[PDB]
């Protein structure tokens, strides 16, 4: 959750 | 963007900065994108898939800084978002990784060209620069890998296209890497998109025209050795372009 690919994710 | 340098959006101002608003009201920073025509702007799906809801999103034109108002920005609503129905994704790869947002003002129009908004070209099928050439990526994303916080104003850098084959290699990204998508990496390794910074562009000279080459995707960590920044083709996404912005 640090990433590129992970932006705006809920998972997070 | 790690390393890199500050800019302004004079000096990308197709450069478009993608919002969501919370039940509550808080509003936060989501990605990057590109206009590519007064009421379109080209991003990444991975940066809605988890909230699909077109009225959470807000739109800047000509933004320069990240939550304070830039004279002469423009601020829209999403009439239309448009995620690709075959993406996918796994531990790392974002498959079809492209997304179009239809654009809207309060006032019920499209962006107006300006000193700080401006469209960037498409570029021709099939059609890409030669590994080695020099690209630049733009965005608010983290200046190192470690932040907590996104920087306040708006950075670029300069990555070089790697070839498919060296992006494939093991050590590198092996297989998730597919001829729909492209690596730009610093030599050294020492800049980098990173979180934050996916939607927003790659951009190349083509042609001695500048043209939008890439989205920001995905990658393992930010600047990181053996480890690519990796971009959607865009000229692999031509007729999916045409067809839902017609």
């Amino acid at each position: 959750c640090s990433a590129r690919g992970l932006e705006n994710h809920a998972a997070c | 963007i790690i390393g890199g340098e500050f800019t302004t959006i004079e000096n990308q101002p197709w450069f478009a900065a993608i919002y969501r608003r919370h039940r509550g009201g808080s509003v936060t920073y989501v990605c990057g994108g590109s206009l590519i025509s007064p009421c379109w702007v080209i991003s990444a799906t991975h940066c809605f898939i988890d909230y699909p809801k077109k009225e959470d999103y807000i739109v800047y034109l000509g933004r320069s800084r990240l939550n304070s108002n830039t004279q002469g920005e423009m601020k829209f609503e999403v009439e239309n978002l448009i995620l690709h129905k075959d993406y996918s994704a796994d531990t790392l790869a974002h498959h079809n990784d492209i997304a179009l947002l239809k654009i809207r003002s309060k006032e019920g129009r499209c962006a107006q060209p300006s000193r700080t908004i401006q469209t960037i070209a498409l570029p021709s099928m099939y059609n890409d620069p030669q590994f080695g050439t020099s690209c630049e990526i733009t965005g608010f994303g983290k200046e190192q890998s470690t932040d907590y916080l996104y920087p306040e104003q708006l950075k670029m850098t300069v990555v070089k296209l790697i070839s498919h084959r060296e992006c494939q290699q093991p050590h590198y990204y092996g297989s998730e890497v597919t001829t729909k998508m492209l690596c730009a990496a610093d030599p050294q390794w020492k800049t980098d998109s990173c979180q934050g910074d996916a939607g927003g562009p790659l951009v190349c000279s083509l042609q001695g025209r500048m043209t939008l080459t890439g989205i920001v995707s995905w990658g393992r960590g930010c600047a990181l050795k053996d480890k690519p920044g990796v971009y959607t083709r865009v000229s692999h996404f031509l007729p999916w372009i045409r067809s839902h912005t017609k």
